[PDB]
């Protein structure tokens, strides 16, 4: 639900909760992999029911995948954390720096890409096989950014294997920023400096 | 008469499909595209305004510093908010922003009024507000006064 | 409850008035008297000093 | 039997129109009132949380 449609909140209803942002983050259903000959939905490989994950074949090329839900409204401050359990089976991809790069798409006010902030992924030497591994990325929002999405990127140097992603979680984390309460920053600074 | 009735049945099929000269496949596709009670409901736009009492729990982390607009169709770029009004009508040729839509009024020496199409904006004590709008009077024969 | 009233008074006698880019926005920031007892605590500290 | 079938066709006209003894104008009006995925959705009440 958009921000401009919420006219008035409830101070009592305000509380401390950090819920998930994306819809169908765990890829447990067919949504978010719609109309794509590159990726597809799977119901037999995964951890959480119904064992739904993303299947893909790396034919020596680059790979990208977009979240089904639209842009998450991201703003300055309000740090975020991004994580996901990734796996690569039969990875014949070239052993190098790149391949899996868990990152996001930061769209501007009109919806323009500004950067490719990598919050995790595999290190150099992209080859072999592994299991569900988690990469954690703390993202701090630069100014002039309004929209966010979670992108799944695999560098062009990849040359084989099947990549699985599950339990995706992009969360807004932290407490109330100091510079939102009225004049409190100035008052506390004044008291401390006076003392 | 029998041929007319059979063509009426065909027209019923086409209408439940959504367009004249359609098929039963189009009919069932339209019925599937319609969202029933148990089916999901899109959150893409949700025009209007969501009341406060329906918001049980917010997110302190999600709280941040943004000031968005309040009214819906505030730019008068569409037909909403000017419906059923002899005094004021929507104009698709006059406007600074696309599709160049504004409000037109035939001031016949009288008082004219305009209200926002969306329902009440909920405000409370404190909570300062800012109001602005770009106005332009053309051919104003209105008497020079207060 | 609040609505945007747009009124051309009765003493007017002619013309056509156009409006665009109407913007009524709730402005400001978090009021002081919403956090719990913080007003009293800050006042107490300042008055103590 | 044929008269019953024709009256059934008329009853389906009325059923699409949402009320017995209505016309194709009411049928297409009800079709317009039908809300699809692409149709705008009113935030009037939205009962629940």
């Amino acid at each position: 639900i958009g921000t401009n449609h919420l006219p008035l909140l409830s101070v009592s209803h305000i509380a401390n909760i950090n819920p998930e942002l994306l819809v169908n983050a765990g890829f447990d259903s067919d949504v978010s992999v719609v109309d794509n000959p590159y990726w597809d939905w799977d119901g037999t490989v995964g951890r959480t029911a119904p064992l739904g994950a993303v299947k893909v074949v790396a034919d020596g090329t680059i790979k990208d995948l977009l979240s089904g839900p639209d842009a998450i409204p991201v703003v300055e401050g309000q740090k975020l954390n991004v994580s996901a359990w990734l796996k690569y089976s039969g990875l014949v991809a070239g052993a190098g720096a790149g391949s899996i790069r868990l990152s996001g798409t930061a769209y501007s006010a009109d919806g323009e890409v500004v950067a490719y902030p990598d919050f995790g992924g595999i290190p150099d030497g992209a080859s072999g096989t592994s299991d569900w591994t988690q990469v954690t990325g703390q993202y701090v929002v630069p100014a002039g950014v309004t929209q966010f999405r979670l992108r799944l990127s695999v560098r062009e140097n990849a040359t084989g294997g099947t990549v699985w992603f599950d339990d995706c979680s992009v969360k807004k984390a932290g407490l109330l920023p100091q510079g939102l309460v009225d004049g409190l920053v100035q008052a506390l600074s004044d008291l401390l400096t006076w003392l | 008469d029998l041929a007319d009735a059979f063509q009426a049945v065909a027209n019923l099929i086409d209408a439940i499909a959504g367009e004249v000269g359609s098929s039963l496949a189009d009919a069932i596709a339209k019925l599937a595209t319609f969202l029933t009670e148990l089916s999901p409901l899109n959150a893409g736009m949700l025009f209007g305004l969501i009341g406060t009492n329906h918001l049980p729990l917010l997110s302190v982390s999600h709280i941040a510093n943004i000031n968005p607009e309040l009214l819906v169709n505030a730019g008068f770029d569409s037909d909403v908010s000017v419906v059923d009004n002899p005094y004021w009508d929507w104009d698709g040729t006059v406007g600074r922003t696309a599709p160049l839509g504004a409000v037109k009024v035939v001031a016949d020496g009288t008082i004219k009024d305009l209200l926002s199409g969306p329902d009440a904006i909920p405000v409370v004590e404190g909570q300062k507000l800012n109001v602005s709008a770009w106005l332009k009077y053309s051919g104003l024969v209105a008497g020079a006064g207060a």
